[PDB]
């Protein structure tokens, strides 16, 4: 995808994440764990439901039209009727093919994007207290118990509390 | 010679999706359009200078 | 004491102009043409079975104008009518000529 | 482009890079050099060949259709035949214009994207051992000979080996 | 948007920024201020005017066509004329709906992109003299008067002048 996260620096997805689309796995002094990120999951879901509803909205209603099957050869007028119908069907088939191609390219790209946005947001919370390991994981340079991990996940992590400890571990 | 697409002007190749030779065609033919050229980029932006 | 590592991409002295959503003309390194705009000027006799009508219209052949009787029992994928065709038999008209011509051609 | 690499923070392309679409130039204690990046080059090439093959696939096959030229004025039925054909042609002409516009915008953005992804991946390998100079170049803060440069180019660079040296040069 | 800046890490727009689409607000020892960034504003404006000009270009010119309203019931030929017109209108209406949907998605995405490019460019200028606070603001770790702020805004900021001061403030 364009952002290089999914099928990118994130090497693969987690079959074991069964309660969300995007999320976190951690290891700290209290063990390991996993949690879905509700906001990013919901952002992707909301966009996909949006485009789905735009596509499946409003079939057209048509009533009396032209005949499309014929039991006798008629020549000029039937050729024209059949040509009009074939032309119409071919144009719509083209529209359908193009529509799904564009939508799907964009769906892959927007989900890739959401993954990337979550990674960038997390990095930004962490400031100088963590480093990007390049595989979608952060090495956090201070003791970070379960409540600390959750503070990162819920967006209230206070980097200043840990900054002295982290810098000492990173640089000395 | 061999060609899938025939127009009143003569045969034409059908490797391209569109054609500007004749609206009259027979066979597996590119679709007739008004434009005489349409370029599909097959490379990145060319930025030799600043 | 260190090093420098620069990332980049290629370019060429002159590329090709293409159209985008936002630009009528913008230069890329390469492009390919999607509109076939030329012909050799000749109809190829394969893979389709071509029947050259020569001096005869399809209708003159149908009716059996003597100079068109060469076409008796003939078949074609594409019948090609020439501007030089002429009738040489009893003068006739066909109400809805266009339709008879169409249904026989088909 | 959307990513701001090509015709962006990368100020210009290299006419001298003749064996690839993307790559590296370096200067170190053993001189200077250049090398194509095969993976990024092939990723862009593969995507472009993909869209090209989707576009040039399957012309439609049509046989007996309607007449499109006429040698006599006829009025109503001919009017309709000509209108049907003109209408068809205008619709296909629009499809062709739009198709190349969308494809080309997307081609520029995907190549810009591949450039940006290579830059980000390199940055991530280097960790704290280099800094982004802002013009698409990294200043590497340790001695980095030809084999070292090659370790970066082939994705096996081990940042820990150089970390003490680099941090000393960056921060002290 | 795909980039996560507008309605993203930038929490909201500025009704008070009235002289550009993108820009800077600062606080330093001489007070606070705001300045439009002309280059990013003009890049977005140029792209939007580009696509507008592509869309509103060249209406088709048509003259003698077919009749589209009828005062007598006629059956087959009228059925076909009305069907041809109905089909045409339905296809163009589809083209119009799809055209504005794609353009607008892309407009939102390109403006989001420009915001992100300006932010990244600024970050790159600042090198190690600033840190990203995660809300689209940089904390600059040295005295930076009005002329310094302006040097960042006009793209001539020299990070080396301030590097010693900034690092002392960041890390010690
Ligand atoms: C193929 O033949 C067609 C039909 O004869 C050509 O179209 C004509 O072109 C001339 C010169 O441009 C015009 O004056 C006529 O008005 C056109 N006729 C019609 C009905 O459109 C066409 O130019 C030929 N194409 C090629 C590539 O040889
Ligand atoms: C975030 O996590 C912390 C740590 O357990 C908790 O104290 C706080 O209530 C949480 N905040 C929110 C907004 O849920
Ligand atoms: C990467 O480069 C190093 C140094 O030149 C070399 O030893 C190694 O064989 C290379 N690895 C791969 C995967 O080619
Ligand atoms: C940028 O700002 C500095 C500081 O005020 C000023 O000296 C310089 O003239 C400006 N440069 C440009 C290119 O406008």
């Amino acid at each position: 995808g364009l952002f290089g996260a999914i099928a990118g620096f994130i090497e693969n997805g987690w079959e074991g994440m069964i309660d969300g689309w995007y999320g976190f796995r951690h290891q700290n002094s209290e063990g390991t764990g996993q949690a879905a990120d509700l906001k990013s999951t919901q952002a992707a879901i909301d966009q996909i439901n949006g485009k789905l509803n735009r596509v499946i909205e409003k079939t057209n209603e048509k009533f009396h039209q032209i005949e499309k099957e014929f039991s006798e050869v008629e020549g000029r007028i039937q050729d024209l009727e059949k040509y009009v119908e074939d032309t119409k069907i071919d144009l719509w088939s083209y529209n359908a093919e193009l529509l799904v191609a564009l939508e799907n390219q964009h769906t892959i790209d927007l989900t890739d994007s959401e993954m990337n946005k979550l990674f960038e947001k997390t990095g930004r919370q962490l400031r100088e207290n963590a480093e990007d390991m390049g595989n979608g994981c952060f090495k956090i340079y201070h003791k970070c118990d379960n409540a600390c991990i959750e503070s990162i996940r819920n967006g209230t992590y206070d980097h200043d509390v840990y900054r002295d400890e982290a810098l000492n571990n990173r640089f000395q | 010679c061999i060609s899938e697409c025939i127009t009143p002007n003569g045969s034409i190749p059908n490797d391209k999706p569109f054609q500007n030779v004749n609206k009259i065609t027979y066979g597996a033919c590119p679709k007739y359009v008004k434009q005489n050229t349409l370029k599909l980029a097959t490379g990145m932006r060319n930025v030799p200078e600043k | 004491p260190g090093a420098t590592l620069c990332l980049g991409h290629h370019a060429v002295p002159n590329g090709t102009l293409v159209k985008t959503i936002t630009d009528d003309q913008i230069e890329v390194t390469n492009a390919t043409e999607l509109v076939q705009s030329s012909s050799t000027g000749k109809i190829c006799n394969n893979p389709h079975r071509i029947l050259d009508g020569i001096d005869c219209t399809l209708i003159d052949a149908l009716l059996g104008d003597p100079h068109c009787d060469v076409f008796q029992n003939e078949t074609w994928d594409l019948f090609v009518e020439r501007s030089k065709a002429f009738s040489n038999c009893y003068p006739y008209d066909v109400p809805d000529y266009a339709s008879l011509r169409s249904l026989v051609a088909s």
